[PDB]
């Protein structure tokens, strides 16, 4: 425990960190499929 | 292994301090997103100013009234 | 004469010290603290040891890609010839893009490299501003050192980054060189009218003047009362003794007025911000306000007018 | 045409009064940060009368320093401790005149010789130990060899005469160096004297302190205890050396040319 | 008005000319006989910049100008309108700056400490007599010094750059503007140091020395002492000063070519 | 308990935080609605 | 996928609340004078496009202004 | 809920200090003015100079009087 | 935090939040002058 | 927090209300002065 | 006297343990974007 | 003396997996050399 935090404090942590996590990256997609629809890069 | 390798995971947090790391994020992901933004400016695929869907600073130059009245000088 | 302080004549050792102790959670100090003997003639001797966390590990692997990129440029341009490299090194430099790219991404050879090792740069000195306000900050200190650091990393990205993309160019900024940054500075005078009738410019020549002034000043009279235990400041702040009163005595017959012991390291920070602060402002309105520096004196009535008794005939008008 | 002009108004001009509003604000600012030591002035009035009057700007509110250790607050400006007892007779009828010392000049505390009053107790390391110390109750201490350890030379007094010997050395833990050196003089007391006054020279062995002369080191201050030293005490050892620069010598006060 | 310590160090004494007949204070100033001195030489000299702006054309501030002598009147006398009244009011200067210095050292002996701060102020003394009196004799005329004047002065700094094609590579200039940077950062880093440690964050005790070395250990792995970076400053702008001195002296005596030319003693060594 | 906030008083902030956040969005959204009707970049 | 943020509200347990507030209001401002200049430079500026009329032309060309500037 | 969610809302000043936030709050305001005020008077927008309803300077320039003295030099 | 109450902060919300409104209507309306002499978009 | 007492604050802010207003009346005046000399809009 | 870094026989096999399984989970979507990209741009 | 702290027992150890792991790095060096000789010879 270099943090203080316990097993079960850090579980609790890393369940909404990786919530939190996978919302961003859904948001990210979201963005990208509007922009390939306006104005295709590749 | 290969389907159960990653269970320590959650002991991540018993090394790493989790508030340093939320401001660490937070800071690289702004900084990323100006970055990327600008970088997108700077080419072909720049969207402010390539007069899309009409130039308006041509289309105040050819205002009839601003027309009338450079005319008249 | 009388000994005058400036360096020390008995020196004394004992065991190294590791530092004052970090908040829990923190990692180690790296390194073996050793001493110099030359560096004890004139200050501190201990050299280490040194604290390498998250913010000053990223800063030092840009700054080290920069570096390793702006130094095999400058080896390209005589041929990777280390002889040549060093016989002619003052001349040599990492040139901008040709202005006519503007602010697109130009190839490798043409101002690429230039464009890499900028950013590379900037990155560094963002990840050390972070570093040096986290170490005053855990300590438990006033964070008065990460103010005037932001205003230095302002200075060096006004001319740089945000004066070449607001004139449209990445050509309008300095080159990586010692002669070719020379090169630079005369032709950017030269080309807006002369500098000198730039009233930024000669404020900021103003506090740099100053400066000087000041630190010179304030060194002597910390040396003539050392003899008073002058030069530990934070006991004559929190416990005013003989040496502050002498000081602030002396200043006060011979100019009028005077400081404190407290007071004058606030006159020290300000006269040192305000050089940057019109050295920002002089830089940002060159080319984009303002064309000709010289024929805005003359038009806001300040520049001299010497007699002429002659005419000369302007060849484009013939 | 060379120097037409379209327009008197500008950017520049007006970021020029910015930049003179913003200066001549920060000195206003610093100015009252000046007088948090030192203030109410007194001003002498026609007949005498002195009254307090604060200058332009005003006196800041008082802030306050915590001192580590239980070491107490401060509050600045605030009160102060009271002078001592200086005697002192004006040369000649005018609020600006000059000051003569009435006793012995030494023995005075006036002139370069005045001190300040500063608590009675020690200066305190990051750990709560005493700050300056002799080198036997820092074991940890030791002189660098290449150079000369002066414990054992004479301290030659400015006329030529001596002194006494060095016996101590004096350091300080918080920034290893050194501050005092201890002597023992003529009458068998145990001095100070400041380690910026002293020339020392290794080959002669010799230690020369131009301020005061021989027989005056009988008269140095005095510690109370031996294992330290308080803020007090530096003032007033380091002020008796400092009266010498114009008291040592009934000559030394007296226009050069 | 007196602060309120200040009367047991008001004593007579410690002087150089005069004695006991300059020997007070007038307000919060201290006079002596260099005193006087000083303020006669300042208001002559003032009030002879403004008559000299007055027999000008114009008595706008930014546009007054005294000009030296011709270079044909060599090391001579110049006629009033022509140049004599620049020798008199340089004349004027150098008296009021000496008298500044001697003064500042009768203080110093009064309050019993060191002669550093007019022994500093020294070294700017030099660099203007450099300008006006050792590099004009070598050179061969007083019409070789610059003139008074706000923004007048300036034009003689330009065109004097520009006599060697490109000043930037005098070697001298280059060694002057790395002690006058260095010294603008030193004096950012030693301000906001003390001001942090006296200054911490809310609800917390005024720090300590080790504090102090501390810091800088961290950030640099070094740290120079609280008496050291007094002594670094001292010689910073010591340096920055002699410098300037001696880049004035090597142009236009000591080197007549442009600047950029010397350097090439450097690519021209047989050894590379 | 390292910011010295209960549970309670942190259920409560962060009640009034998800609020504030959601009508700060909300005031964006409008302005950018009237841009478009103005002023269209896309 | 409902009940994975329960436990948000335990942020502000580890995160100073008056602290990230004033961060957020200030970066806001920040963000809000930067995009308002960055649309200014761009061929979207709204105070210098002479839409619906251009003044200082306006101005130039009153009866009263150019019956003076015939006059000289 | 929509209306009640403001509730407490008041308790805002139980941690943040009023007066340094009204002294900041009317320091901004009147910083943001002077900007506002010298952007506008930069722009085609500009009420100073425009000359409407009348230039002055050109009305000096062309007074019966002064027109005059101009003749007789 | 700050040594308010709970009826001390009710007291300061009740009257900075009428400030505020009289302030933005006073802003509101000088936006309309401005626009009947001098429209901009 | 000011050493003012309630009574002290509200004499203080009588007379401060009176002079503001004042203050503002002499401005308007000067105002309708000047446009009727030189009319700027 | 040796340096050591307080982590006994069973953390470290620990950290080792995800250590190498992170690292190729990392190399394998680098593979990946190589594959797309040279099916979308070959360089060679 | 200057001196690491490892015994003997220690140092053999270290010593066997550095060498291995050294071993293991030239070969994929090597292997690296020979595809860009087989793509674009430079010699
Ligand atoms: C042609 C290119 C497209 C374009 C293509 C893209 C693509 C592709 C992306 C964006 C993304 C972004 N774009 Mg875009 N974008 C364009 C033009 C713009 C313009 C403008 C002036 O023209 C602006 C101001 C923006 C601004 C933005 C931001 C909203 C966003 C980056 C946020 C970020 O950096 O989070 C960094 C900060 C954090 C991670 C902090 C952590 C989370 C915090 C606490 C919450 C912040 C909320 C966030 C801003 C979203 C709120 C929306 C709500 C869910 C309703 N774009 C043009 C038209 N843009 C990215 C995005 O939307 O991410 C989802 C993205 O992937
Ligand atoms: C085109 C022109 C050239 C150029 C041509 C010159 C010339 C010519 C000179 C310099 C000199 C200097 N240049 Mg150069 N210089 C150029 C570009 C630069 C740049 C830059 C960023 O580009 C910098 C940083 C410098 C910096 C410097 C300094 C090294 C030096 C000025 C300090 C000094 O002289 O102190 C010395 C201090 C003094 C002379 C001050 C005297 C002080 C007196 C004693 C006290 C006066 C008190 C007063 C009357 C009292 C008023 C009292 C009121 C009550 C307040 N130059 C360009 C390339 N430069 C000058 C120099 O080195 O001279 C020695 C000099 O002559
Ligand atoms: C063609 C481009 C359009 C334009 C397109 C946009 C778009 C799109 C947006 C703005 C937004 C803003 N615009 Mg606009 N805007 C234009 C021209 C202007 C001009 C001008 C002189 O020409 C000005 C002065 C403004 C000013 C403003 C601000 C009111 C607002 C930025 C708020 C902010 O910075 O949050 C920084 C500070 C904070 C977040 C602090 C948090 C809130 C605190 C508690 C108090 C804030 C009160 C708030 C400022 C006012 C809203 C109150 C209402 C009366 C209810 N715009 C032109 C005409 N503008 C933004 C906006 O309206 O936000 C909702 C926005 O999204
Ligand atoms: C084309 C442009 C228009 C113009 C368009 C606008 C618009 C739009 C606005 C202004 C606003 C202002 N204009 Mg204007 N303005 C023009 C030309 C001028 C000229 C001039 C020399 O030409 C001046 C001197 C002014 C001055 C002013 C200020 C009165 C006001 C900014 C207030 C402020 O910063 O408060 C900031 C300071 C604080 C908030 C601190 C606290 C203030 C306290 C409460 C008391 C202050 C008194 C207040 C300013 C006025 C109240 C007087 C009434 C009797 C109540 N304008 C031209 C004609 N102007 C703003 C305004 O009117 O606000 C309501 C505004 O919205
Ligand atoms: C075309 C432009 C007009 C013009 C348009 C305006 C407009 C509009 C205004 C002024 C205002 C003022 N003008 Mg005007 N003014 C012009 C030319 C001048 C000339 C000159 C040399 O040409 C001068 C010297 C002045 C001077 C003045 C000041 C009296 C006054 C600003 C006061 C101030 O700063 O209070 C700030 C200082 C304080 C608040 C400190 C406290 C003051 C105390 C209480 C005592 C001061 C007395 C006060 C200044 C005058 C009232 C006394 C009466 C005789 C009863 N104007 C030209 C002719 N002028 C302002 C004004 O009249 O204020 C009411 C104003 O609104
Ligand atoms: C013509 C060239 C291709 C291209 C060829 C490639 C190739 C080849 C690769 C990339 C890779 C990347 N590309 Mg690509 N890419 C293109 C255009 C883009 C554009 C754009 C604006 O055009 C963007 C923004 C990106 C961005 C990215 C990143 C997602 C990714 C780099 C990861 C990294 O930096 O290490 C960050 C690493 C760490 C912090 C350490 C390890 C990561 C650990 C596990 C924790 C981090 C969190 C998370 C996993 C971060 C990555 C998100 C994804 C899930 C991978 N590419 C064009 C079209 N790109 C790399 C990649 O895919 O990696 C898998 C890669 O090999
Ligand atoms: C014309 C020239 C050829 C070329 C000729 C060569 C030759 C020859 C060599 C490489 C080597 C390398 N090249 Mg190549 N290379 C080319 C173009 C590229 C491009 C590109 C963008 O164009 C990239 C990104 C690379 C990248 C690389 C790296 C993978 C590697 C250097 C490793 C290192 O520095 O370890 C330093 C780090 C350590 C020693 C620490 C330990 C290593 C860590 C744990 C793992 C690193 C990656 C590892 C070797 C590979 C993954 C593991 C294996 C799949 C098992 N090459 C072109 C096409 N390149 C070298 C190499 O691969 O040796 C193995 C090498 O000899
Ligand atoms: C699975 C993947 C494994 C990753 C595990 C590690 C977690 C990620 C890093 C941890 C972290 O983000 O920590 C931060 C490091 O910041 C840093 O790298 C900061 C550097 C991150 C960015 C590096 C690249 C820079 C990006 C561009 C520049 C940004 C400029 C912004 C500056 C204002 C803070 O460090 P410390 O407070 O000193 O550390 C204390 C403890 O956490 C560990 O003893
Ligand atoms: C200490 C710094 C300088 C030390 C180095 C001195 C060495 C060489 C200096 C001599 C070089 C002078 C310049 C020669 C070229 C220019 C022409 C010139 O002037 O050189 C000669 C003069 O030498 C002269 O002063 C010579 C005068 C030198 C005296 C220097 C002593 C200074 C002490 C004064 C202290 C008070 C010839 O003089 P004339 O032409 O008859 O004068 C006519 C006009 O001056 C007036 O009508
Ligand atoms: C042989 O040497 C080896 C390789 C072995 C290493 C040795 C290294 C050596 C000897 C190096 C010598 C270096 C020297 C002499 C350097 C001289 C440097 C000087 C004096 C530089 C002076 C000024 C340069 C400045 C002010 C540059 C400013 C640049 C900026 C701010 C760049 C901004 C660019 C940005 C932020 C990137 C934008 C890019 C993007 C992608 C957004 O564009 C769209
Ligand atoms: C009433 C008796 C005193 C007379 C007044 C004193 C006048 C002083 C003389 C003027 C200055 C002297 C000129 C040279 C001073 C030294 C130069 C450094
Ligand atoms: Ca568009
Ligand atoms: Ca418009
Ligand atoms: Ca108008
Ligand atoms: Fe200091
Ligand atoms: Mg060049």
């Amino acid at each position: 425990p270099s943090t203080g935090l316990t097993e079960s404090e850090a579980k609790e942590f890393h369940g909404l960190f990786m919530a939190s996590m996978t919302l961003w990256f859904g948001l990210v997609v979201l963005a990208h499929i509007l922009s390939w629809m306006y104005r295709p890069w590749l | 292994m290969n389907a159960k390798s990653f269970d320590g995971m959650h002991k991540l947090w018993m090394i790493m301090n989790p508030v340093s790391t939320l401001w660490a994020i937070f800071i690289f992901q702004i900084f990323l997103g100006l970055l990327i933004h600008m970088v997108v400016l700077s080419s072909d695929l720049n969207w402010h100013d390539d007069q899309i869907p009409v130039g308006y600073q041509l289309q105040g130059e050819t205002l009839p009234v601003n027309l009338e009245m450079k005319a008249a000088q | 004469p009388e000994y005058q302080n400036i360096f020390n004549k008995v020196q004394v050792r004992e065991p190294a010290y590791p530092g004052v102790e970090l908040p829990k959670g923190s990692l180690p100090r790296v390194g073996k603290p050793i001493f110099s003997y030359w560096l004890g003639k004139i200050g501190d001797a201990q050299i280490g040891p040194l604290y390498l966390g998250g913010w000053g590990i990223a800063s030092l692997i840009s700054g080290f890609i920069a570096l390793e990129v702006i130094g095999l440029n400058m080896l390209a341009s005589v041929g990777w010839d280390p002889r040549l490299f060093l016989k002619e090194f003052f001349w040599l430099g990492l040139e901008p893009p040709p202005p006519a790219y503007g602010l697109s991404i130009p190839p490798l050879a043409e101002g690429g490299w230039w464009l890499i090792a900028g950013l590379f740069l900037t990155m560094s000195l963002l990840l050390w501003w972070v570093r040096v306000y986290k170490r005053a900050k855990d300590l438990g200190m006033g964070t008065h050192l990460s103010w005037a650091f932001a205003v230095a990393i302002l200075f060096f990205l006004t001319l740089g980054f945000i004066r070449p993309v607001l004139m449209g160019s990445w050509g309008e900024a300095p080159p990586f060189g010692i002669f070719p940054h020379l090169d630079w500075t005369a032709a950017i005078s030269i080309r807006y009218g002369n500098f000198y009738y730039n009233p930024f410019h000669g404020l900021s020549i103003a506090f740099m003047y100053g400066s000087a002034v000041l630190f010179a000043m304030h060194g002597g009279t910390i040396l003539a009362v050392s003899r008073y235990g002058g030069d530990r400041e934070i006991d004559q702040i929190t416990d005013r003794g003989t040496a502050a009163e002498r000081a602030m005595l002396f200043w006060r017959w011979c100019m009028g007025f005077n400081a404190s012991m407290e007071s004058i390291h606030r006159w020290a920070w300000w006269f040192a911000v305000f050089c940057i602060i019109n050295s920002i402002l002089g830089i940002i309105l060159t080319g984009t306000v303002v064309d000709n520096w010289y024929l805005w004196a003359v038009k806001h009535g300040v520049a001299p007018s010497y007699p002429s008794e002659l005419t000369i005939d302007n060849p484009y008008l013939t | 045409e060379f120097g037409y002009i379209t327009q008197y108004f500008d950017l520049a001009q007006v970021t020029l009064w910015a930049f003179w509003l913003s200066l001549l604000s920060v000195i206003f600012f610093n100015r009252r940060e000046d007088k948090r030591e030192g203030y109410p002035q007194e001003a002498v009035q026609i007949f005498g009368k002195t009254i307090l009057t604060e200058g332009f700007p005003f006196m800041p509110a008082p802030k306050t320093f915590k001192l580590p250790h239980n070491g107490g607050d401060v509050v600045k400006p605030g009160p102060e401790r009271p002078q001592y007892d200086f005697k002192l007779e004006q040369v000649d009828r005018f609020a600006g005149a000059a000051y003569r010392p009435v006793g012995n000049p030494m023995l005075a505390g006036v002139g370069p010789g005045a001190y300040a009053v500063r608590a009675n107790k020690p200066d305190l390391t990051n750990a709560g130990d005493p700050r300056i110390v002799p080198m036997r109750v820092a074991k940890h201490f030791a002189v660098v060899d290449k150079d000369p350890d002066p414990r054992g030379m004479t301290v030659i007094g400015a006329d030529g005469q001596v002194g006494g010997k060095v016996t101590e050395i004096w350091v300080d833990r918080a920034e290893p160096q050194v501050r005092y050196l201890e002597l023992e003089a003529g009458n068998k007391k145990k001095v100070l004297v400041p380690i910026a006054l002293c020339v020392i020279k290794g080959q002669k062995r010799e230690v020369k302190v131009r301020s005061i002369n021989g027989i005056h080191f009988n008269d140095v201050p005095t510690l109370s205890n031996y294992d330290q030293i308080t803020l007090a005490e530096e003032d007033k050892v380091s002020a008796y050396y400092g009266a010498g620069t114009l008291y040592a010598t009934p000559n030394r006060a007296e226009s050069v040319l | 008005a007196l602060l309120n310590f200040e009367k047991k160090y008001r004593v007579r004494g410690g002087t150089l000319v005069g004695g006991d007949l300059f020997d007070f204070w007038v307000g919060p100033f201290y006079v002596g006989f260099f005193g006087v001195s000083a303020v006669f030489f300042a208001t002559l000299g003032t009030m002879l910049i403004l008559f000299g702006a007055a027999i000008g054309p114009t008595l706008n501030i930014w546009q007054i100008s005294i000009a030296p002598p011709d270079l044909s009147v060599g090391l001579g006398f110049a006629p009033i309108r022509e140049g004599g009244l620049w020798q008199v009011i340089t004349i004027c200067a150098v008296g009021a700056f000496v008298s500044w210095a001697l003064r500042q050292v009768e203080i110093a002996r009064k309050l019993g400490m060191g002669l550093h701060v007019p022994f500093a102020f020294s070294f700017a003394i030099l660099a203007y007599l450099t300008l006006v009196f050792f590099r004009p004799v070598l050179l061969g005329a007083w019409g070789h010094a610059f003139p008074y004047g706000l923004f007048s002065h300036l034009d003689w700094v330009s065109n004097v750059g520009y006599q060697t094609l490109h000043f930037h590579y005098n070697p001298a200039h280059m060694l002057a503007i790395s002690f006058f940077f260095i010294n603008t950062l030193a004096l950012a880093m030693h301000g906001s140091l003390i001001l942090s440690v006296v200054n911490p964050q809310k609800g917390e005790e005024v720090k300590t020395a080790e504090h102090e070395n501390t810091v800088f250990r961290d950030i640099v792995g070094y740290s120079i002492g609280a008496l050291a970076i007094h002594r670094l400053g001292l010689f910073l702008a010591i340096n920055a000063a002699f410098w300037s001195a001696v880049c004035m002296i090597l142009t236009g005596p000591f080197w007549t070519r442009g600047w950029p030319e010397w350097w090439m003693w450097w690519p021209n060594l047989p050894i590379w | 308990s390292t910011t010295g906030l209960t549970e309670a008083e942190s259920k409560e902030f962060h009640g009034i935080f998800m609020a504030s956040m959601t009508l700060w969005f909300g005031l964006v959204v409008l302005a950018h609605i009237l841009s478009w009707l103005y002023r269209p970049w896309l």
